């Protein structure tokens, strides 16, 4: 029982049409309705900039030096900057076939437009910086649990 | 509206074949037997109408040439190109059973009935962009 | 060092990194231009 | 011996004569 | 797409028209030899570059040729995607 | 060869109609299309608040004291605030001849309207604060290059 025709190159395997997964994928900030592209950018930046600093925080060539925290902070700062650069220029050259390939039962949203992409990139920048600083604060006091010692 | 009995695959229609073009084929098969499809699959047809949707101008003509008339002798199949707007083209069949040589007078656009021994030349044909035909 | 100033300390990165960056960015947006104008 | 701000000088002779002269000799041929 | 080239040596066995899977040939009425109908290319735009056709041409120095051009497109390149 | 008539008070000198300059002026955030007035305000604030803190950072009457960084920060904060105040009241009294003098071949954008001006001022405020803090961070660790020592 395919989506619309059993001869199309798609299959109804219980991993791409399971109710659990479709609910879990629909409400993501990339698709959940009732929001603005601004908030989408904010949240995606928050998340990614909140996790994309560890992978080199204690892993960088300055791994065990007494500064590496702010080092990883600066690194992920530049990282999110250049990522915003990339997405912005993609928007700049964006509009051949101004769509996104749709497989979710509904269209995602009107988020699919140039200036929408630009605003999204701005919100991405803001949220990414924010996630960066907040992760740096969580990690700042190595004693964050030592004061609790629990 | 008849389509053969198949269990689904993973190589059917794509992001182009509904943004640029569609292909369809249909005939009359008064029997039901197992057949093979170029995207892979061994299935059964049904009596009379046999409608099938596809994306390439090669799977269709392969079915029409080798399967239908060379094995099943069926020869009443339309093959239809479709535009993005949903409108259709009727390229072939244009001669009934595609014999490709029989008619009482035929079309006439363009002719070159000349040998090769006197060929176009680089230094003689120059400062323009015509091809190997105009003498 | 010698009698020159800091310059050989930091004048490589911008030529090494940022000038290639703008080069390729401008180039890419150039290779997608509309018709019939282009800069 | 070696040199001084005079090297900032020899840098200054560039970026007007050779710089935009080459710029024009480039942009002549209609990008 | 690419360009097609016809000659006079078409005996008229018509093995090429039954070989091309791309519908780019037809035997238009001729008079010269016993053929009376010589092959030609009316629908070049669907040329593929397989050139299985002249391999089906038995004539000495096979009567058809294909000048393989440079103005290719999604049709001449043959993509399902 | 004037723009439309050789008798008009304009001249085709190769400084106001050079292809380089027109391309460089068209794509500025004041004119480049495909964006929202919001982003315009954001970017202009970013730029100006990013440079308008040095001119008094080490130049203020507290020039060489051990605090002058945050001093210049507060100064440029108040500065951008009062600038936003000014532009907002200008918008408040804006609509005699609700246009801007046009010399760029095209009209700039629909940015020319009261509420547009207000939103622009808001984005200006945000971006200005942002540029301020980010410049203060660049300048915070005097050792920003000393750790690199390159
Ligand atoms: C331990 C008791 C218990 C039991 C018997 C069930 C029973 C069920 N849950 Mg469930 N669930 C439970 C606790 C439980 N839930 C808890 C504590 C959570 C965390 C909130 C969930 C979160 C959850 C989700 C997110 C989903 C289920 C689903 C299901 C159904 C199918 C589960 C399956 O086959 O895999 C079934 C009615 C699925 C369902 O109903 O749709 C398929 C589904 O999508 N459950
Ligand atoms: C393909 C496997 C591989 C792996 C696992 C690593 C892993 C690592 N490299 Mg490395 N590297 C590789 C290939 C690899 N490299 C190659 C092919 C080159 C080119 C010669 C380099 C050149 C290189 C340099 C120059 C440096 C590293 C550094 C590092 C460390 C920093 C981790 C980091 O920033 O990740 C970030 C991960 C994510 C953001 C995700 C880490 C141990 C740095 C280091 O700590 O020194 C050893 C460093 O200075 N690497
Ligand atoms: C002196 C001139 C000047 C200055 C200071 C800035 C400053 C800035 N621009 Mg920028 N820009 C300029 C001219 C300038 N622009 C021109 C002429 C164009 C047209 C091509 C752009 C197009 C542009 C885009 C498309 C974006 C920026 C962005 C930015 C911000 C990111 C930081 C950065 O280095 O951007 C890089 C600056 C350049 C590559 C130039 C920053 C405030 C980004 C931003 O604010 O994110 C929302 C962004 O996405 N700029
Ligand atoms: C056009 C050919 C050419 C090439 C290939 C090089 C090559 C090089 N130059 Mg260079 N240079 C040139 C002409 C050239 N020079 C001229 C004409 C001048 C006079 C203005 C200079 C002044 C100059 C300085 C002041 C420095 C270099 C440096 C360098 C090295 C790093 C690249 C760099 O940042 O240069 C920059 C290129 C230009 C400014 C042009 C590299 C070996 C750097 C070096 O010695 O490495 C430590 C450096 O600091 N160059
Ligand atoms: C000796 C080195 C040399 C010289 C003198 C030239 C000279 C030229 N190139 Mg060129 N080119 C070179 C190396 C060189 N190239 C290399 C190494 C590559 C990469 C393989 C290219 C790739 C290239 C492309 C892709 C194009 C040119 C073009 C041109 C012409 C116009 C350039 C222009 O608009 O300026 C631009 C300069 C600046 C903006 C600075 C000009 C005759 C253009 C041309 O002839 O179009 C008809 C063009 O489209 N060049
Ligand atoms: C006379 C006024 C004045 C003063 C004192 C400064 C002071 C400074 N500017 Mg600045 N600037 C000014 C006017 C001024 N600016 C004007 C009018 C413009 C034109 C828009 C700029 C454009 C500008 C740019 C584009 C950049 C700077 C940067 C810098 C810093 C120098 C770093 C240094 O040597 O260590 C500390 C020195 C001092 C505290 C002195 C410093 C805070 C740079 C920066 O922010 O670093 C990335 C930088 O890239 N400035
Ligand atoms: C020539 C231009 C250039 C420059 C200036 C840099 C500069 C830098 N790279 Mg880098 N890199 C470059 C080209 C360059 N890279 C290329 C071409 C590659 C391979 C494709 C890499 C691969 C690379 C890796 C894998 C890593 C770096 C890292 C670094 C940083 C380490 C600090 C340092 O070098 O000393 C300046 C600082 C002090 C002396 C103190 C620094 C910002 C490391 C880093 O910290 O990244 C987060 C790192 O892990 N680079
Ligand atoms: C979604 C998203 C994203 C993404 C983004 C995008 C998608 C972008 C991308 C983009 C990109 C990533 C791009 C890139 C590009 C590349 C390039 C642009 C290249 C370069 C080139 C070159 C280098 C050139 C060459 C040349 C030429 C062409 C001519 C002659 C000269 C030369 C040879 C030089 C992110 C991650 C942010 C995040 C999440 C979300
Ligand atoms: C388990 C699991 C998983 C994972 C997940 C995770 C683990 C997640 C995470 C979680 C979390 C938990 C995270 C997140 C968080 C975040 C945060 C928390 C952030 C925050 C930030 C912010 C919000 C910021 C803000 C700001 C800004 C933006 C600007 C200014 C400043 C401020 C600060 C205000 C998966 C998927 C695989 C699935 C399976 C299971
Ligand atoms: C004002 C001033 C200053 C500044 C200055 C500067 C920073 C300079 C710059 C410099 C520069 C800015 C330089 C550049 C150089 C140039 C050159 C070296 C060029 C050449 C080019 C060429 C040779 C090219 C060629 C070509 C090609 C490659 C392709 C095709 C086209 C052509 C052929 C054209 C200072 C502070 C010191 C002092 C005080 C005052
Ligand atoms: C664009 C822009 C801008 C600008 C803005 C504006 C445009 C503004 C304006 C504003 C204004 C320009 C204002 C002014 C005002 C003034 C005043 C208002 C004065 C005062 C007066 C008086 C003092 C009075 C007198 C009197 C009377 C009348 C009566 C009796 C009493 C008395 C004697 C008191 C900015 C830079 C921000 C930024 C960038 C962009
Ligand atoms: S080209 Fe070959 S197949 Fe075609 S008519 Fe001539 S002899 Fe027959
Ligand atoms: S490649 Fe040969 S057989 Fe195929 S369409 Fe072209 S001429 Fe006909």
């Amino acid at each position: 029982p395919s989506r619309r025709d059993p001869q199309i190159g798609n299959l109804e395997t219980p991993i791409n049409n399971s109710s659990l997964v479709k609910w879990f994928i629909n409400n993501l900030p990339a698709y959940r309705p009732g929001i603005t592209p601004l908030r989408r950018g904010l949240e995606v930046g928050m998340a990614h900039g909140y996790w994309l600093l560890g992978p080199f925080a204690k892993l960088g060539p300055l791994r065990d030096t007494d500064v590496a925290n702010i080092a990883g902070l600066l690194a992920t700062l530049g990282m999110v900057v250049i990522s915003t650069l990339a997405v912005s220029l993609y928007a700049a050259t964006d509009p051949p076939k101004p769509v996104a390939t749709v497989t979710v039962p509904n269209p995602p949203d009107t988020f699919d437009t140039t200036e929408g992409w630009n605003t999204f990139a701005s919100g991405f920048l803001i949220g990414g910086v924010g996630g960066a600083v907040v992760a740096y604060f969580i990690l700042a006091n190595i004693e964050l649990i030592q004061n609790i010692f629990k | 509206g008849q389509t053969p009995i198949f269990g689904g695959s993973t190589g059917g229609l794509l992001t182009k074949a509904f943004r640029e073009e569609k292909y369809v084929i249909t005939w009359t098969s008064p029997k039901e037997q197992v057949f093979e499809m170029p995207t892979g699959g061994a299935a059964i047809m049904r009596q009379g109408p046999n409608k099938l949707e596809l994306a390439r101008k090669e799977y269709c003509i392969a079915l029409g040439g080798q399967q239908l008339r060379a094995k099943f002798r069926i020869t009443d199949y339309k093959i239809y190109r479709v535009y993005p707007n949903g409108e259709v083209q009727y390229l072939h069949p244009s001669d009934g059973v595609f014999p490709e040589k029989v008619n009482e007078g035929r079309q006439k656009v363009g002719y070159v009935d000349r040998n090769i021994g006197k060929n176009p030349d680089p230094a003689k044909l120059k400062f323009s962009g015509m091809t190997t035909y105009n003498a | 060092m010698f009698s020159a100033s800091f310059l050989p300390s930091i004048l490589v990165p911008l030529t090494g990194l940022v000038f290639p960056a703008i080069a390729m960015a401008l180039l890419l947006i150039y290779v997608e231009r509309e018709d019939p104008s282009g800069i | 011996m070696s040199i001084s701000d005079t090297q900032v000088f020899v840098a200054l002779v560039i970026a007007l004569i050779p710089g935009v002269l080459a710029f024009r000799l480039a942009t002549e041929l209609y990008k | 797409s690419h360009s097609v080239k016809i000659y006079d040596t078409c005996i008229g066995c018509t093995q090429c028209v039954r070989a091309c899977p791309t519908d780019v040939l037809e035997m238009v009425p001729w008079d010269g030899c016993k053929a009376g109908q010589i092959a030609a290319s009316p629908r070049t735009e669907d040329c593929v570059g397989c050139k299985r056709c002249e391999t089906a041409c038995p004539t000495d120095f096979l009567s058809i040729r294909v000048y393989l051009s440079n103005a290719e497109t999604t049709r001449s390149m043959g993509l399902a995607y």
